[PDB]
């Protein structure tokens, strides 16, 4: 909704996609660069096969 | 960039107060994967609070 | 524009009535949307009389 009123008129479902019904969407920040707060060192994206 | 044209509180005081403390951020967003000939979201708009 | 070679008339009496008393007029259609992933027609070709 372009504002945020909800009472029963309001249509939130969004037609003509009908994606969100399976995957609902990713707004998070990325992966922490760095797991230790005060030394810095290397981890890496692996494959699993 | 914050305006709010105070003439509109003299006519519309609950426009003024959804337009001043709800705001809006609209966005634009989509999904895309490499090998599949589903047909997903490409620029749906929503509007993040 | 309207020519159906007169020879014709002599080889073939029912395809010159038909092109003659029967314009074809090709056109081509589209539909669109704006917030789908349904795929709809885009080029389809038709015959209007």
């Amino acid at each position: 909704a372009s504002e945020p009123i909800f009472n029963t008129s309001i249509n939130l479902t969004p037609p003509y996609d009908d994606t969100s019904h399976t995957v609902i969407q990713n707004l998070s920040m990325p992966q922490m660069l760095s797991f230790d707060p005060y030394y810095e060192s290397t981890f890496y994206v692996v494959s699993a096969d | 960039l914050a305006k709010i044209d105070a003439t509109l509180t003299k006519v519309d005081m609950n426009a003024a107060y959804i337009f001043a403390l709800r705001p809006t951020f609209p966005y634009s967003y989509g999904y895309k994967q490499r090998f599949s000939n589903r047909r997903l979201t490409t620029s749906a708009v929503c509007y993040a609070r």
